[PDB]
């Protein structure tokens, strides 16, 4: 936390998570309880939307929120974007619903059996002990984060080359993409038209190589200590990483939001429904072509708002964290309205 | 604005607030879902 | 009963063809018209509630009951332990006027655990006042 | 002669938290629940808080500014509403068939069914306070103007806001500004009031008159000229009228013969719209801006010419009034309460007025037609002026209790008047009783003439008649005005005194109201409850200081219950009680009169109209032999004429059923409150207190029932409101069914 | 035989508060016959109607008081 003076701090309960940010084990018990949530969310409803799945009618029409976000994948899809198998939805919700009972068991576990501060252990407990001012532990776990999100896409590389095929919207069947693009010159031009690619194997290549580069952030955050030039430029508090991550999000979910009204492969149109239209009134939201009777909306409509709007506040809880790393008080601008 | 918190915190802005989100979620249910003479 | 069921009553099915709209929805009317149709009506064609306790007209009144149960003794809870949380902080007065609006948000979301804390200040003493400590009127 | 403090109170929001500061008794702590009643009990009584006359009148105007803020919104919320939510234009298209609409309904449980066909394919529920036809009469056409009239309202709104926050707690001003009561006097007259009507006049002169010109030869919406284009080109404004291309130049040589085709005195009404004349009414706001400012030059302030009020007040004495007015202008500039007596009465009788001439008058274009707006105009105007009368008898007798000071004024027209109250009261009570028996006796005697079977014996016209030859003789005046005292008019006055039948539109508009027996007794009736009133309301204003009864009234305040259950009993002898009184007694007068107005109105006035010339009325002539019942005022029109409530369900008048109802639960509502003493319910609450502390629930503010004065205060509110309510949906529902 | 501002029950029979506690402010000399100053906190039925508030304190005897402490 900031803690500008007034070392023993109390919080109250609407503030109640701000307790634990000083201490160990409950931080990490917080955050793989919430980790143990995203995983229950997205089994459980994986298979409720295998329960609420009529084949007879198209897919985005219907809300059919992650089960085209599977058959982008190419999981269970057949001919022509005709969905008639479902057994690997439904395999892969049970594998994510055992996997939130799992991380809910370690969240209880750290909760209850694992102490607060893990300056108390002797063996390895001692080891992942972390303080927000020594930055050194914090680029020990954030290389190994970097190094779990390359794994990550390179299993999506693996699942795009070797361990399966995705889904085109030009022959509307699986495809085994191989060879992809080796040159990185195309990459640095492909800071303009980003949003339309028209090729999967520029998309395999894309991840390869932002893979490939996650990799070497990795091995390159846990082989050399953070230096001094940034320890002069950027805060080292619990906010001030809280305000990064949270700007990087925002950022993330800004660009997610922008990547899902206009794509056409990476979200196919019969999947997804057709390609939005960035249309701004009061706030610049995505409307579509045609409208549908029941005051209804396409997936592609509900995920580009949703996370447009979820990207502009956590913006502002980035602004809201990163002028409380600076020093600002926030009764100083209720002190300047009682002044006045 | 440390008497406007307790001004918006009387009792009549307190019950008139309560009043008001008590009657905004009765008609955005009467309105999703109208004409419940029973279960 | 005496009284036929919507599903095959003549009057309430010469009535259910001209059933006003009520929402914007402009088929409101007739999903009114066959959520109606389970309920039992007399020979004037509107739907009759069965109240007698038993378990299969239970939607007609028990279903909601309960439901009206829970939420009125939410609302009594919160209004009587907030009010034993203000018995004292300097002065219950104001605190009465103005609200102590973070204590109330918190008894108003800690609320639904009213039927087991019923049950504890009953058990505990503390729900009920002795006969002789309660301030009653002279004969 | 402006004087000026600068900053006298500091603008803060920690006073806002803490409710009761402004009394002395309110800001230690609310021990006890009448605490908050008392907190809205005093919230306004500026004299209680403060006692320095300087301190409460800078109150009184950032108040005035406040109040200004909320009649603006609520203004902008009319244009707006005629703007947005309306079908004014739909209404210019065609006035006669469809009718105006400026209200949509939400559908959320059933009540889409309100949004009733009001004509033209725009659902919505169908106005009456006819301000559509006030639209028509000034010179809209689309509903942008609307619009931004509306928006220019909000901003006057939020100006005369910050107006107030100025004068209160920047620049307020100081005791002897508002004690220049001649310069106020004079500005009011001439800077307000005339300068306000000579701006109406050229509105009405440039904007009214053209447009409702060329709307009654029949220019179809979007092809009238916008208003400013008629002074870009004064072509089109010349071709209209052939005194406009004379000039200015005749108005400063008082050449004003040569404008007299455009400033007439026809008189009567317009018979292709059914209003007042467009010409009639400039010329009309024309004469009064004139002899407004003219009468706006009369009171010296600076420059040594006028009269100050003082001497015109001390040169008026007689042999009977002894020192005369000496004193009153010492009086009238040092008390709040006198001026606001004598400003409510004025303005009551001023609103009374309004209804009486609305009416036999219509100014408006197709207003006498729609027969609803007319009626709910009329109704509305007079319970405004009988409230307004009912505040001027109490606050007279505020004056009295704490703002009368004796040793000022000795001899004078007060002393004289507050020393002979019991000549007063005891002649206004006989000539109560007096009418009493000869207006409702009338009605009782032929109510059992007619039940005895002998219809000879009654006061019908065909029985023993009762002819009001007064009034008779005074049409007959009106009707012989034009052409023999008053040259220069076409037509009368009105065509209620006599003439010409008016029709528009299939409609009648105004029909000569002749006076048979039943108006003479129903104008009696007028007069007695008229009368009454202004006994409970005088009598409260003379017994107010001190009586035989109890002569200690003024050291126990204006608002208090009683003295003591002793002298056989003292309860509601204060002056504020009188009030109370007669705000019930206003509530069945102002009832009785818009009765009489709605039955005399639907049986000989309004109705259809037939190309022979035959009128066949609504309730087809009922008025002449069975008013003068009680049976008949019951039978005849209150169950006849309710039945349009009755049967309106399932419709667009369906929620008149449903405040029908309701005005009748408020009444019944209203009889607990007035049967019923407090002591009965302190002894019923402290055993609620009782149950409540067996289970620890008991609250820490002392809950206790209502104040005495609340009780008959909550009474005659709810008694007032459920009347009113019951009267509103019974006339608005009966005048809607009929057309 | 009390201190000053311990919690007493009244045994009036007759009071507003009767059952109710109270804090005694002063015990007063011997020879009167009612010297015991008690305080509550709830006020009584008392003044002209629509008063903001009543008295509280009271002179009470010896005999019609339990002391709770
Ligand atoms: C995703 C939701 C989530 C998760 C995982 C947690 C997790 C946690 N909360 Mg918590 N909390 C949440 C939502 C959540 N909260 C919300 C919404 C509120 C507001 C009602 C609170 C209010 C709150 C308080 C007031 C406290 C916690 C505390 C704690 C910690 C438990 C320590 C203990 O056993 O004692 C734990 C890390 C406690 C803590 O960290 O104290 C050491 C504590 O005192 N929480
Ligand atoms: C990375 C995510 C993240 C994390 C870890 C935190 C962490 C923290 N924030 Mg925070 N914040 C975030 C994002 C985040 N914030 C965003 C995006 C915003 C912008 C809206 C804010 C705005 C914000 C404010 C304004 C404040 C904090 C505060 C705090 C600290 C106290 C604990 C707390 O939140 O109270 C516990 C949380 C609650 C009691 C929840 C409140 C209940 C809300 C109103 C209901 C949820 C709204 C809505 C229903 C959500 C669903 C959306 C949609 C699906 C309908 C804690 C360190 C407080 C602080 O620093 O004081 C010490 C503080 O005052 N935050
Ligand atoms: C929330 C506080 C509270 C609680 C727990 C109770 C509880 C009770 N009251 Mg009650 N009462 C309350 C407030 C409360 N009252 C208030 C504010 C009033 C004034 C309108 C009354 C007037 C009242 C009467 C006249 C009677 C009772 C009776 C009773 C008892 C029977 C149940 C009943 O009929 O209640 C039903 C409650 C009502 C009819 C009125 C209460 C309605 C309000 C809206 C409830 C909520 C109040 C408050 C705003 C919530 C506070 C929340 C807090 C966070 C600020 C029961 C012990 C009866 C009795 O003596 O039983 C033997 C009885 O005859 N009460
Ligand atoms: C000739 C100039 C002039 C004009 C036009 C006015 C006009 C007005 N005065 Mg005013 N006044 C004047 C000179 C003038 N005064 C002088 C010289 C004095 C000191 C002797 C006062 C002292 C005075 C007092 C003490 C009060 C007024 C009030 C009012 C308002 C009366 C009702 C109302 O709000 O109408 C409706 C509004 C309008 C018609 C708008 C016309 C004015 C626009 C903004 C110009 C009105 C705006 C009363 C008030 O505050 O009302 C709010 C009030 O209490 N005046
Ligand atoms: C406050 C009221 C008011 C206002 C702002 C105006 C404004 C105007 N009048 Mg005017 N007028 C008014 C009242 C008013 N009048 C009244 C009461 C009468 C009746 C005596 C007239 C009779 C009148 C005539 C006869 C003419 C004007 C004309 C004009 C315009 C020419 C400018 C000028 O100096 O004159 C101007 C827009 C002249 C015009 O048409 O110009 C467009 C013109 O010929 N006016
Ligand atoms: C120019 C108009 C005017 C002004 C400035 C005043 C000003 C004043 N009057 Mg007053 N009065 C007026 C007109 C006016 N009156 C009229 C026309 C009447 C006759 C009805 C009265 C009758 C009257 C009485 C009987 C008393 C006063 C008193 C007072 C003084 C204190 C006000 C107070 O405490 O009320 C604060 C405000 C309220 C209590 C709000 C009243 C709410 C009403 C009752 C309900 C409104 C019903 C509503 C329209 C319907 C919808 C509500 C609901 C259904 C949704 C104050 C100087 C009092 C006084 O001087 O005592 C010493 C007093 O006892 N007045
Ligand atoms: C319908 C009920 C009713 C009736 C009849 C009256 C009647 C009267 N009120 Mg009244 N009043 C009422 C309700 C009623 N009030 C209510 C509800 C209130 C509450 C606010 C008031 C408040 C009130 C005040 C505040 C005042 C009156 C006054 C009066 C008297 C005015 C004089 C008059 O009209 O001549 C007399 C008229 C009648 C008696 C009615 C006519 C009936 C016939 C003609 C008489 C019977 C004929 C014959 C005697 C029968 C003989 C049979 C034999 C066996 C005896 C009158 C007696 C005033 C007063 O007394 O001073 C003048 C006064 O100041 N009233
Ligand atoms: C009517 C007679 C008339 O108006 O006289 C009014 C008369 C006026 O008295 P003076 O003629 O003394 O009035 C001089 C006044 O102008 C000074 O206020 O006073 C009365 O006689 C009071 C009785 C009125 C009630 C008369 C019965
Ligand atoms: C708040 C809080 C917290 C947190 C926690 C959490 C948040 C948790 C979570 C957790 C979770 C979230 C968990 C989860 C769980 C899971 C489960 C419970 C599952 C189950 C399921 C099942 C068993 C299924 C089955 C199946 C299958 C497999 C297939 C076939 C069919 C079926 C569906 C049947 C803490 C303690 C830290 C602190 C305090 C507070
Ligand atoms: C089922 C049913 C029925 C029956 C019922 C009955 C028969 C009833 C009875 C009743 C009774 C026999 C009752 C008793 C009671 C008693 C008492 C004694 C009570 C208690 C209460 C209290 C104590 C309160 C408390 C509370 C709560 C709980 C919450 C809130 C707060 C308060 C405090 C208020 C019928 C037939 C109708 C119908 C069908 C169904
Ligand atoms: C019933 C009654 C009471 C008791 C009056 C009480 C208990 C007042 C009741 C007030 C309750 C709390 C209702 C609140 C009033 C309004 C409904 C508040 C509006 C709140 C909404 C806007 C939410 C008296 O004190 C009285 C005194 C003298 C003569 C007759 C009577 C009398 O008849
Ligand atoms: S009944 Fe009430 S108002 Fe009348 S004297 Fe007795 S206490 Fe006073």
């Amino acid at each position: 936390m900031q803690t500008y003076g007034n070392d023993t701090v109390q919080y109250e309960w609407w503030a109640g998570n701000a307790r634990f940010a000083d201490q160990s084990g409950l931080f990490i018990a917080a955050h793989v309880a919430q980790a143990a949530l995203t995983a229950f969310w997205a089994g459980a409803f994986t298979l409720f939307e295998i329960s609420r799945f009529d084949p007879t009618q198209a897919m985005g029409d219907q809300g059919l929120i992650l089960l085209p976000h599977l058959a982008t994948l190419g999981w269970g899809v057949g001919d022509g974007g005709q969905i008639v198998d479902t057994y690997p939805y439904f395999v892969i919700g049970s594998i994510h619903l055992i996997a939130s009972a799992v991380l809910g068991a370690g969240a209880l576990f750290h909760t209850l059996r694992a102490p607060a501060d893990l300056s108390t252990l002797k063996g390895q407990g001692k080891k992942f002990h972390f303080t927000w001012e020594n930055p050194q532990q914090l680029g020990i776990i954030l290389g190994h984060h970097l190094l779990f999100l390359g794994a990550g896409a390179l299993l999506l590389a693996g699942k795009a080359m070797y361990w399966g095929g995705l889904y085109d919207a030009t022959t509307q069947t699986v495809r085994l993409v191989s060879q992809p693009t080796l040159d990185p010159l195309v990459i640095y031009g492909y800071q303009t038209h980003f949003a339309s690619i028209s090729s999967l194997e520029d998309l395999v290549g894309g991840h390869i190589f932002v893979g490939f580069l996650l990799i070497g952030g990795g091995i390159w955050h846990i082989l050399v200590p953070p230096l001094g030039w940034a320890k002069k430029v950027l805060l080292f508090s619990g906010e001030a990483i809280l305000s990064y991550s949270l700007g990087g999000i925002a950022l993330a979910g800004f660009v997610a939001a922008y990547f899902c009204a206009v794509n056409t492969l990476a979200y196919p149109p019969e999947f997804y429904g057709p390609p939005l239209a960035i249309k701004l009134g009061i706030f610049p939201y995505f409307a579509d072509t045609v409208e549908l009777p029941m005051h209804a909306h396409t997936s592609r409509a509900w995920l580009a708002n949703a996370h447009f709007f979820l990207a502009f506040f956590f913006l502002q809880g980035h602004l809201w964290h990163a002028l409380r790393a600076l020093g600002f008080d926030f009764k100083r601008v209720e002190q300047a309205f009682d002044s006045l | 604005m440390d008497g406007l918190k307790s001004f918006l915190s009387t009792a009549p802005v307190m019950i008139m607030a309560l009043l008001t989100f008590t009657a905004g979620i009765l008609i955005e249910f009467n309105r999703f879902y109208p004409d419940l003479l029973f279960h | 009963a005496n009284l036929t069921p919507c599903s095959e009553n003549p009057a309430y099915l010469a009535k259910s063809k001209n059933f006003l709209n009520t929402t914007n929805d402009p088929n409101s009317g007739k999903i009114r018209a066959e959520r109606y149709a389970s309920a039992l009506c007399g020979p004037e064609g509107y739907p009759h509630l069965i109240v007698d306790g038993r378990f299969t007209h239970a939607g007609d009144f028990l279903i909601p009951s309960i439901l009206f149960l829970y939420i009125a003794g939410w609302i009594g809870w919160v209004g009587r332990s907030y009010l034993i949380e203000i018995r004292e902080s300097k002065n219950p007065e104001m605190q009465e006027v103005v609200i102590n609006v973070p204590l109330a948000i918190k008894k108003m979301l800690g609320g639904f655990l009213w039927p087991l804390a019923a049950v504890g200040e009953y058990t505990s003493g503390k729900l009920v006042m002795k006969d002789s400590e309660i301030p009653t009127s002279p004969r | 002669k402006v004087s000026v403090d600068n900053n006298p109170v500091p603008t803060s929001f920690e006073k806002w938290g803490k409710p009761g500061h402004f009394d002395r008794t309110l800001a230690r702590g609310p021990k006890t629940t009448t605490w908050i009643w008392n907190l809205h009990a005093n919230a306004h009584d500026f004299d209680s808080q403060t006692s320095d006359l300087e301190d409460v009148s800078r109150k009184i105007f950032s108040a005035h500014f406040g109040h200004l803020a909320v009649v603006f919104v609520w203004l902008s919320g009319m244009y707006f509403h005629g703007a947005k939510f309306s079908n004014y234009e739909g209404w210019l298209a065609d006035p006669t068939h469809i009718k105006p609409s400026a209200q949509v309904v939400w559908p959320i449980v059933g009540q889409g069914i309100l949004n009733g066909d009001v004509g033209g394919g725009f659902h919505g529920i169908q106005i009456t306070s006819g301000l559509f036809y006030l639209w028509r009469a000034s010179g809209f056409t689309d509903s942008y103007q609307l619009y931004c009239t509306a928006i220019g309202g909000l901003v006057m709104a939020a100006l005369m806001l910050f107006a107030g926050w100025f004068h209160y707690h920047v620049k307020a001003p100081k005791l002897e500004w508002f004690q220049n009561v001649e310069s106020m006097m004079n500005h009011h007259l001439a800077g307000l009031l005339g300068l306000g009507s000579l701006g109406w006049a050229g509105h009405q002169i440039h904007v009214s008159m053209p447009i409702n010109k060329l709307l009654d030869a029949g220019v179809a919406p979007k092809d009238i000229p916008l208003p400013h284009e008629f002074i870009l080109e004064p072509s089109k404004m010349a071709e209209l009228y052939p005194s406009f291309a004379q000039g200015l130049t005749p108005f400063f040589t008082l050449n004003w013969g040569v404008y007299s085709d455009f400033l007439t005195f026809k008189g009567g009404l317009n018979p292709v719209t059914g209003g007042l004349w467009l010409s009639d009414t400039a010329h009309h706001h024309l004469a009064i801006a004139v002899l407004f400012i003219i009468a706006g030059h009369m009171y010296r302030t600076n420059w040594g010419i006028g009269h100050s009020m003082k001497e015109i007040l001390e040169a008026h004495k007689g042999p009977f009034t002894g020192e005369g007015h000496k004193g009153l202008y010492e009086i009238l500039t040092t008390s709040w309460h006198a001026q606001l007596a004598i400003n409510l009465a004025l303005l009551g009788s001023l609103t009374i007025i309004v209804a009486q001439h609305m009416y036999a008058m219509p100014p408006y274009p197709y207003q006498a037609i729609d027969y609803a707006t007319q009626l709910s105009l009329f109704t509305h105007h007079m319970w405004i002026g009988g409230f307004l009368i009912v505040g001027a008898g109490a606050h007279g007798a505020i004056f009295m209790v704490r703002d009368y000071d004796p040793a000022k004024n000795v001899n004078n027209l007060l002393d004289r008047m507050l020393r002979h109250r019991d000549a007063i009261i005891s002649h206004l009570n006989w000539v109560c009783i007096f009418l009493g028996f000869h207006s409702f006796g009338l009605y009782i005697h032929n109510d059992t003439m007619r039940a005895l079977g002998r219809p000879q014996d009654m006061f019908s016209d065909t029985a023993i008649q009762l002819q009001p030859i007064f009034a008779q003789w005074v049409q007959h005046l009106h009707t012989l005005a034009p052409g023999a005292t008053a040259p220069n008019a076409l037509a009368t006055a009105s065509y209620a005194f006599g003439g010409e039948t008016i029709a528009v539109a299939g409609k009648v508009a105004m029909m000569p109201i002749t006076l048979g027996t039943a108006d003479f007794m129903v104008h009696h009736i007028h007069a007695f409850t008229i009368h009454v009133t202004a006994l409970i309301l005088l009598k409260g204003v003379l017994y107010a200081r001190s009586s035989r009864l109890v002569p200690d009234k003024a050291n126990l305040g204006f608002r208090f219950p009683c003295d003591g259950p002793g002298r056989g009993g003292t309860c509601q002898v204060s002056g504020w009680d009188h009030v109370f009184l007669g705000l019930f007694w206003m509530y069945n007068s102002l009832s009785v009169v818009i009765f009489h107005f709605s039955w005399k109105m639907q049986s000989d006035v309004w109705g259809t109209v037939s190309p022979d010339g035959s009128v066949t009325h609504v309730t087809l002539g009922n008025f002449a032999q069975s008013a003068i019942t009680i049976n008949g005022w019951l039978r005849d029109f209150l169950w006849a004429q309710a039945a349009n409530v009755i049967n309106s369900y399932g419709s667009a008048l369906s929620a008149y059923g449903i405040m029908f109802l309701a005005g009748h639960f408020v009444f019944a509502f209203s009889l607990m409150f007035l049967f019923s003493g407090r002591g009965y319910w302190q002894e019923l609450i402290e055993s609620i207190v009782w149950a409540h502390n067996k289970l620890n629930v008991a609250p820490a503010i002392q809950p206790r029932a209502l104040s005495i004065i609340q009780g008959r205060a909550v009474g005659v509110a709810h008694y007032l409101l459920g009347g009113i309510v019951t009267t509103w949906a019974f006339f608005l529902a009966r005048s809607l069914s009929i057309g | 035989a009390l201190n000053r501002g311990d919690k007493v029950r009244i045994k009036r029979t007759e009071s507003y508060w009767y059952g109710d506690v109270g804090t005694v402010a002063s015990v007063e000399k011997s020879g009167i016959l009612y010297p015991v100053i008690v305080r509550f906190d709830r006020v009584n039925y008392n003044g002209f109607s629509g008063s903001a508030s009543g008295v509280n304190t009271n002179n009470f005897a010896e005999n019609e008081l339990e002391l709770v402490q």
